[PDB]
């Protein structure tokens, strides 16, 4: 229904350098209404929120109508795979429950990123 | 330009029936007719029956066990397709296509189904708090979007938009809840209500402030 | 009813490019599997290309990755075959086709009628029409055959008739044949009794419509 | 992907016959099989499918059989409009993929051929060549030999021939067989003939005739 992709879908990073993670959401979306990033660990395949702010800084663009996350002084740890979440003009009252709305016309999660890191 | 257009309204959480049929009688051979129901934009592959056994699968995760047709139908020309769980997830344009062996295995129907779901809002709650003037309305589990008005009760007509704040929220099971602050100027004898009308559906609800 | 028209082809120098065009009426395009076949002049058929609804699945043949590109367009009603650098392998008359509908194949595959691409640095050509004309040697027992040599014409193919298709009785028309330049020849024949040679006139019309040649020929005895 | 055997790649049999093809897939195919057949010239055409239905417009002599990876194609009475190619398709899975076709002859009486010949002519002469030909009309079996005689001198590599499809109510082959020469030399010697042998005759026929 809506979707958002992201790029890139497979990334290794050198250990203290910072990675870029991008997503769009496509259209005819009109705009952005909020966004959530994710992350799961290597073991339990169940997927985290990604507290926004800190060591971890997220850039939005509304006219682009694209949003990225930024790591930084990445651990060895850090690695998993990461999605991100958008919507279209409405907004949630969590994160818990946005990938959980698969082929909602308003709500679409990311294809994911692998990040391993040495 | 297909044989049929067709829209169906749909309510979430709700059997529905998209109709795939001809003038009924029972003039079709089970091993003789192809019959495919298909998603229209995706092209992926929701319920279909061949003569042939099949080993079936085809159907993506999201389709097996909720979407059905009949055989007795299909004998009678009734090639309609039965979903049992509407969700708003659902709502995309379907496509039926039937072939006759018999025949030349030719299109004996093609049909587009375009699926409109929706669900109905709950009764608003309006608030009357206050400033130096402020109405704050809200209702939720309603599909698609809504759209709000504030009715003046004197003269039963329609305050301006540019007076209203409007908020959407997509809520889990995927509906959406709505927040309209009005705000205008105090006059004697405030007598005005909080409307919201869900489009799809041609259904608003009222409530006044007292 | 079904029906698949290829358009499109004809002839193009080595290292060329070519694209066929098929329209399609009759069936619901968007649902079926589409597919390119070909056959080389006396060869088997070989499939090319298969391309799903969508377009997002496609299949080709090693001997074309690369090379070739299936598109399809849904709102058109149409089918494409693209075609880069094109070898002298790839000569062979092309097959639109209409295949199944589910993931495994269902529905027998429907055939087009073929468009014929030849890859070659001749250039096309009008043909020559002779006359192999009757005489005491091409006679026996009553009856006499008379003939037509059409030949070094490129690219194929030529329609021989006899009397604007009056004359139907005891006519062979010889396969076309690829001389050692690269042009065509073939042959055509009739068996006609003998007392027409003075009475009837014989003509054979010839018509090769890549040089766009229309041909009538007296075939006049020898006596 | 898929693999398909065909088998044989080539027969003969007489009017009236029982005729048999055979056909093998790499792997399990469950009646996904068609048959085609195709006249020369002509695109192919489709005559059976799932294994053993006939398509609308075949004669009941068609048989289709097997399933698994043995597949059979059935003539009950060949008739002498059966010359042709048949292929094997299956469309199990994509890419479907053929068979490498069996060419079918048809068996007949032995004919012997009438031979006939063509000088060449005066607007070919004006152009500056110089087309022979030799024609064999209605003969069987399709194996003959033709050989180009000027001044009683073999000629080689310079001729070519050509040979029709098998008729289709007398089961006979036409062949044509073109010498071809400068004009230098079509002038330079007199006489031109062509030698034809074929099982039918007792003795080899000759056709000749002197000009320029
Ligand atoms: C709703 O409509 C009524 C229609 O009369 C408004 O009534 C007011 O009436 C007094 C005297 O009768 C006028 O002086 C006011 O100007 C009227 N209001 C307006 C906006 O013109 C009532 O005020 C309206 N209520 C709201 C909230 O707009
Ligand atoms: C059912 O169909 C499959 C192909 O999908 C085939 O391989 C299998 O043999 C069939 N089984 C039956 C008819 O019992
Ligand atoms: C309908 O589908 C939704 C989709 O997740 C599910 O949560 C709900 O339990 C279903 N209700 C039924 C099957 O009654
Ligand atoms: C909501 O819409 C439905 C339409 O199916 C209607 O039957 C129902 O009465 C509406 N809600 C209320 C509270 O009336
Ligand atoms: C009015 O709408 C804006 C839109 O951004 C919202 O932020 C705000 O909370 C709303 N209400 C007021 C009183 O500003
Ligand atoms: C309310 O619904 C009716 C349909 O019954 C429609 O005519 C009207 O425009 C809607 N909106 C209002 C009254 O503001």
């Amino acid at each position: 229904g809506a979707r958002v992709d992201q790029t890139p879908r497979s990334v290794t990073k050198e250990t203290g350098e910072s990675l870029t993670i991008n997503c769009v959401l496509r259209d005819p979306s009109y705009a952005l209404g909020s966004t959530c990033w994710y992350r799961k660990k290597s073991g339990s395949t169940n997927e985290e929120s990604i507290s926004k702010g800190g060591r971890y800084v997220e850039t939005v663009n509304s006219g682009s109508k694209s949003f990225s996350l930024r790591i930084n002084d990445l651990t060895v740890e850090d690695g998993g795979t990461y999605r991100c979440g958008a919507t279209d003009t409405v907004r949630i009252y969590s994160c818990d429950y946005l990938c959980a709305l698969n082929g909602h016309r308003d709500a679409a999660c990311g294809g994911g990123t692998v990040v391993t890191v040495n | 330009g297909d044989t049929q257009e067709k829209e169906v309204r749909a309510m979430v959480g709700s059997d529905v029936e998209l109709s795939c049929a001809c003038p009924e009688g029972s003039r079709f051979d089970l091993n003789d007719v192809y019959v495919y129901w298909q998603t229209s934009e995706s092209k992926t592959v929701v319920t279909y029956h061949i003569p042939q056994n099949s080993s079936l699968e085809n159907v993506d995760s999201r389709y097996r066990n909720r979407a059905l047709m009949s055989p007795a139908g299909m004998l009678r020309g009734d090639f309609s397709l039965r979903l049992f769980n509407v969700t708003p997830q659902d709502e995309q344009k379907f496509h039926c296509l039937v072939l006759s062996q018999s025949l030349g295995f030719q299109e004996v129907l093609s049909v587009e189904v375009t699926l409109h779901v929706a669900a109905n809002f709950s009764v608003p709650v309006v608030s009357a708090p206050h400033s130096p003037l402020t109405f704050t309305c809200t209702s939720i589990n309603g599909y698609p979007r809504p759209n709000v008005y504030w009715i003046n009760k004197t003269d039963n007509s329609l305050l301006d938009q540019a007076l209203q704040n409007d908020t959407v929220f997509l809520n889990m099971r995927g509906l959406y809840d709505v927040v309209s602050v009005l705000r205008i100027a105090r006059t004697p004898s405030v007598n005005i209500g909080c409307c919201i009308e869900n489009v799809l559906l041609q259904q608003n609800l009222t409530v006044g402030s007292q | 009813e079904v029906q698949l028209v290829e358009s499109g082809g004809g002839l193009v120098q080595p290292g060329g490019s070519l694209r066929l065009s098929c329209a399609a009426s009759g069936f619901t395009f968007s649902s079926y599997w589409m597919s390119w076949v070909r056959q080389a002049p006396g060869k088997g058929l070989e499939w090319v290309a298969y391309i799903k609804q969508d377009g997002n699945e496609k299949y080709y043949v090693d001997s074309v990755k690369g090379r070739f590109t299936i598109s399809r367009d849904n709102a058109k009603n149409s089918l494409y075959l693209q075609m880069n650098s094109l070898r002298a392998e790839d000569t062979a008359v092309y097959y639109c086709a209409r295949e199944g509908i589910l993931w495994f194949g269902d529905l027998p595959t429907f055939w087009g009628q073929g468009t014929l691409v030849t890859v070659s640095s001749a250039s096309t050509k009008g043909p020559s029409v002779f006359p192999l004309a009757p005489s005491s040697k091409s006679t026996s027992g009553g009856t006499a055959a008379l003939g037509c040599l059409v030949k070094d014409y490129f690219p194929e193919p030529v329609t021989v008739s006899w009397n604007s298709g009056a004359l139907t009785s005891g006519v062979h028309t010889f396969p076309a044949v690829l001389q050692s330049s690269g042009l065509y020849s073939l042959s055509s024949v009739v068996t006609v009794p003998s007392s027409s040679l003075g009475t009837q006139t014989y003509i054979c019309n010839v018509n090769h419509k890549p040089s766009n040649t229309k041909v009538d020929k007296k075939v006049e005895p020898k006596s | 992907d898929i693999q398909m055997t065909q088998s044989p790649s080539s027969l003969s049999a007489s009017v009236g016959d029982r005729v048999t093809i055979t056909c093998r897939a790499s792997q399990g195919i469950s009646n996904w099989l068609a048959w085609y057949q195709q006249k020369p010239e002509k695109a192919p055409k489709s005559l059976i499918y799932a294994a053993s239905s006939l398509q609308s417009g075949v004669p009941s002599r068609f048989s289709g059989s097997g399933s698994g990876t043995d597949f059979t194609l059935t003539i009950s009475s060949l008739q002498p409009e059966d010359f042709a190619t048949y292929y094997c398709q299956q469309y199990d899975s994509y890419p479907r993929t053929f068979g490498q076709g069996t060419k079918v002859e048809i068996k007949r009486t032995v004919a012997a051929p009438s031979v006939f010949i063509f000088p060449p002519s005066d607007e070919q002469l004006k152009s500056g060549t110089a087309s022979v030909v030799c024609l064999l009309n209605n003969f069987y079996p399709r194996e003959a030999k033709v050989q180009w005689k000027v001044d009683n001198a073999l000629q080689s590599g310079n001729s070519q021939e050509s040979v029709t499809e098998q008729d289709s109510k007398d089961s006979t082959y036409s062949l044509s067989s073109t010498l071809t020469l400068s004009k230098a030399d079509y002038e330079k010697h007199k006489v031109y003939a062509c030698e034809v042998t074929h099982q039918g005759l007792s003795s080899p026929v000759t056709k000749s005739f002197n000009r320029g």
